RNA sequence: AAUCAAAGUUAUUAUUAAAUAAUAUUGAUUUUGGAUGAAUUUAAUUUUUAAUUAUAUUUUUGAAUUUUAAUUUUAUUAUUUUGAUUUAAUAUUUUUAAAAUAUUAUAUAUUUUAGAUUUAAAUUUGUUGUUUUAUAUUUAGUUUAAUGUUUAUAAAUUGAUAAUUAAUUUGUUUUAUUUUAAAGUUUUUAUGAACUGUGAUUUAUAGUUUAUUAUUUUUAGUUUAAUGUUUAAAUAUUUAACUAGUGAUGGCACAGUUGUUCUAUAUGUACCUAUAAAAAAUAGUAAAAUUAUUUUAAUUAAAUUAAUAAAUAAUUAUUAAACUAAUUUUAUAUUAAUAUUAUGAAAAAUUUAAAAAUUAAUUUUUUUUUCUAAUUUUUAUAUAUUGAAGUAAUAUGUAUUGAAUUGAAUAUUAAAAAUACAAAUUUAAUUUGUAAUUAAUAAAUAUAUUUUAUUUUAA
RNA sequence: AAUUAUUAUUAUAAAUAUUAUUUUAAAAAUAUAAAAAUAUUGUUAAUAAAAUUAUCAAGUUUCAAAAGCGUUUAUUAAAUGCGUCGGUCUAAGUAUUAUAUUUAAGAUUAUUCUUGUAUAUAGAUUUUUAUUUUAAUUUUAUUAGUAGCAUAGUAAUUUAUUAACUGAUUAUUAAAGCGUUCCAUAGAAAAUUUUAAAAUUAUAACAAUCUAAAUAAAUAAUAAAUUAAAAUAAAAAUUUUAAAAAAAAAAAAUUAAAAUAGGGCAAGUCCUACUCUCCUUUACAAAGAGAACGUUUAUAUGUAAUUGUAUGUUUGAUUGGGGCAAUACUAUAUCUAUUUAUAUAGAAAAAGAACUAUAUUUAUUGAAAUAAUAAAAGGUUCGAGCAGGUUAACAAGCAUUAAUACUAAAUGUGUUUCAUCGUCUACUUAUUGCUAAAUUAUAAUUGAUUGUUCAUCAAAAAAGCAAUUCGUUAGUUGGGUUAAAAUCGUUGUAAAGCAGAUUUGUUUAUAUAUUUAAUUUUUGUAUAUAGUUAAAAAUUAAUAU
């Protein structure tokens, strides 16, 4: 055995993920192929609205048009003004003026034949938003259901572990991982 | 069937074109003893101020000066090693030739140009092929020995018959 | 059903160890002989219980080495009368012995689920995590001096005599060390003949076939087989075979370069490589190890040689260096001095070789502070419209040749003609009969673009 | 004997003691076998020496090969042993004797010829063959001969068997048996014939003893696991990983179900052997002592001598310094030649010079398996190679790695292969493996397979034959020669004591035929003659909430 530094990988050899792919050459290893990429790929674009402008609404890579052609619904309410700095001051109807509007559209949605037992349910949740802002989203629910427990462990010092001096709080705070 | 030894490296021990001391082996040639028989013809025959060692066919310069290879005009396979003794004579021109051609004021038809030598000779001596191709009759190659005693020909050289140009 | 992460204190008792110290010493653990001695004998000109201040010589060329230090002068073999002093070490036993958090159709501990996975060390001679070690807890577990302050001074040379205009340091004399564990061995003497050899040792406790005192044989301990396989056994249970010993399990006798051997290199106390004892043999030349996180300058090399790798280049390393034209106002790891148990380079580009890889080749050859930002995406285009099948007697001619025969369609021969139809099917030959050099445009991309794994910041 | 264990410690003596340690409600294996129809070797490498029995426990016969009856650590043409014979010995033992050997008794015979040891020898070596030792290469006559006989082989013939790799016979040039040969030959190991109880194939067939639980509490092994399955690709390897994609008790398929054997290589040591290396060496010879004997020398060097060498590289040849082959060179492919052999002692004494070594050049012979070994890794049986089968497709001497031999038994499996549609043969010889060939008619081909079972083969000084060796020994052939642990994980078969009920979908050890008859249509077709079916035969049924 010729044990010389610079004769191979300096101390032994390790297979970190930046190696098992992108090996010497970028192909890169013969074994340890790699993990399949199980991320969340973004979804493809919706179709644009029909043209009926004759302004060449069809052209994609033109200077005038921003790519997105989203003339959706109460967008005319989002009437924007030109500031001084070059910014924009978009005046939109508040989150209540919309849910209160949505109730109107929805309450006259199912009433034609018979508002279903779920249709009565939605207008309640809608009429529950204007009044109380009864929130329905995970990002707060995932936060609130936890943040409460985390802060109550503080007010009532239910630690059981008072030492935890950032060496023992070293593993923790990184054995968790967000 | 047998074994074999490794072929040694017989290559230049200076940089051609650059100055040279005498204790430097200019080139360590293959005394091409085909296989240790006694007849060889070295690649780089000796030139001006260069003297060949008899045993190992290595050219050692005889006076310190810039060195160069003169490829024979007839056959570009047979080269000499010229050492021209004056190092300032070429340095103080190179520093010009390379300062002129920087300002774009030097001509590329120079004799020292590598790719021009084929045409350079032909601008001056237009029939030099015929001056070396000409076969001499055995009469003129041994000019009348009486012309040597009568003193007409300064000295008869009967063996120097080959035009090495 | 399934998980669930989990208890650091016994309690109680007091004069050894190790080195050291330069005063004693006829063999430590009952009362010899107990007839009267013959029986209680360890001594000799050799590195020895005697332990020696140099680097020059000289030397099988290579493990060989320096002579009184003061003549009896103190370097000399050592304890009770400070728990004898000192410094290092520190216990050992008795009986102690403990505990309440994460699912509900399953990848692996974080409470908010999902994301997440070499267990390490070696070994990788990149045959690139190459089939090796580790159950766990604690204890024990490996020796190259990182330093030069006043008395004080060094420094070369011939082969040899000698010569030394030859140019010059440093040093109150610096030495000592050199890994760790591990063989088979190997030599030096002590123990063993209760096992077992062989020497020697017993002169008639059952059955039986045959004329026979010889001879077939009852034959429960032994040439086989099953079981057993850390077994009840480091050889036993059951069983086959054998069994006739006036010539032999046996008084004591031979002992290790050797005894014994009806000889198998067998055994001589449960592996004969005898035991026992005393060494530091060798083991770097692919054995196992070699103990201290948070760092602060990089790299490979591939040649001379080898009764085939401790040695050399080259590399790497430790320490140290000086700014020679070439350019930008760019950009540059070049060296010295020492330390060095190494022979073979992925994917290519090619080149030897039945290679069926080896060989040459020559560029690779990964150590993530934390929050964040980002331009390389297990999503690309695949060959058909048309079984053109009606439309007409002939005529050099069934050419010639070869042929049993051949008439365009046996065989060979193929540029003859004229009023167009000789590379076939068909028939033993012909005629009939199929056939009559035609519409059938895939080309016109389809999405191009956008949008995704590494080009930054802030702390 | 590690114990309160297998265990009458057999020196003796005796013969009627109602002397006193053994859990328990089951079927699997297994140790084991009472009982019981046929069959008799078709099982197997091979049946037959294979426990006891009141049903009283015994196979007979022929041929070939084979001695003594003792004796042995892998148990026998091992080694003993009597006789004969060769040699030695008349101042320690009886010369028809005892030493020292080679053979083997009994019966026939015991051939041809010599190059060396030994003897004799004459200063010694060198020479030198009455007998002896060893030899005979075409000794090879007698004699047996395919035989434990180097291949060639299953020898060619004959038998024998349905089938003859058996075995026996004839002869007979046997790779190189051979006079210590050959015959004769008994219990042995074969080959027949034949009979036969072991549960030999067929064939499966629990009577017996060997619970759970309660109690006591050991062992191998142990990096971890929540992954482990399963399928597929891989890349260095057997696959294991990686990845993708899925989704209690028995058995031994995997993990190391194994131990430990089997290799071959490296450095180290061991042990044995002989013409070539070398001491301590006790013998031979010389000399010296008026030789009274013991010592010391000199010259000699003995395998009796126990030291060390016996290589290295590519595989068996090569070792040098050059050159051509892209100013690459494994030895690649070719060739050349005063291309030179450094040092040290000797040799040359002025400046000049000789000798020799794997020609970088350190050591003082060459060989062995010794059951070789110890510390290591690494292969014979392979994700790739090589040489000898009809020429060519195929057995298979080098790149991995406790996978730890071929075959058989049992037991599976995924493939693939024409028209339904397809794959169950059993035997003989040899256990080599695969064919030959007998049963009317005769087994598809690949692949992964065997720690469960044997051991037949292959196999480790126990021998022996021919064969190579100066020997130690080496390689064919035959007889011998332990083959093994409490099952933890996976895995799978079952089970969880439950149930008034099979079943929606998962998923399937489970599937009608491949030892051929008789019908019936034998007419259609043409020289013989088909085709659905049926009966019989191969005799058995299968449901987790
Ligand atoms: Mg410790």
């Amino acid at each position: 055995r010729a044990q010389h530094p610079n004769a191979g990988t300096r101390f032994g050899r390790v297979y970190n993920r930046g190696f098992v792919r992108y090996g010497f050459g970028g192909f890169g290893m013969s074994v340890y192929s790699s993990k399949k990429d199980r991320t969340f790929k973004v979804m493809p674009v919706p179709p644009p609205p029909p043209a009926t402008t004759a302004v060449e609404q069809r052209d994609d890579f033109a200077d005038n048009r921003g790519l997105s052609a989203t003339t959706r619904t109460l967008s005319p309410t989002f009437r924007m003004f030109a500031l001084e700095d070059g910014g924009v001051l978009v005046s939109h109807p508040s989150h209540a003026q919309i849910m209160r509007w949505n109730q109107r559209v929805h309450t006259e949605e199912g009433k034609a034949a018979n508002s279903t037992v779920m249709d009565e349910y939605v207008n309640s949740r809608i009429q529950a938003i204007i009044a109380d802002n009864t929130i329905e989203n995970t990002s707060l629910s995932q936060w609130r259901k936890a943040h409460m427990w985390n802060v109550i462990k503080s007010h009532g010092k239910l630690q059981r572990r008072w030492g935890t001096p950032d060496f023992v709080m070293g593993a923790r705070s990184t054995l968790y991982n967000n | 069937q047998a074994g074999s030894p490794r072929q040694k490296a017989k290559l230049f021990h200076v940089i051609p074109g650059t100055p040279v001391t005498p204790v430097e082996k200019l080139k360590e040639q293959r005394r091409r003893f085909g296989q240790d028989r006694y007849s060889r013809q070295p690649e780089y025959r000796p030139g001006r101020n260069v003297r060949m060692d008899p045993n190992t066919f290595t050219l050692y310069a005889t006076t310190k000066g810039v060195m160069t290879i003169r490829t024979s005009r007839i056959n570009p396979s047979y080269k000499w090693l010229d050492v021209e003794p004056d190092i300032q004579k070429v340095y103080r021109s190179r520093c010009m030739r390379a300062a002129l051609q920087a300002r774009g004021k030097a001509s590329m038809m120079v004799a020292g140009n590598v790719h021009y030598r084929a045409e350079l000779d032909h601008v001056t001596e237009p029939h030099w092929r015929e001056r070396v191709m000409r076969v001499p009759k055995a009469t003129e190659r041994f000019q009348d020995p009486n012309y040597f005693t009568r003193g007409l020909v300064p000295s008869l050289r009967p063996l120097s018959r080959y035009s090495y140009e």
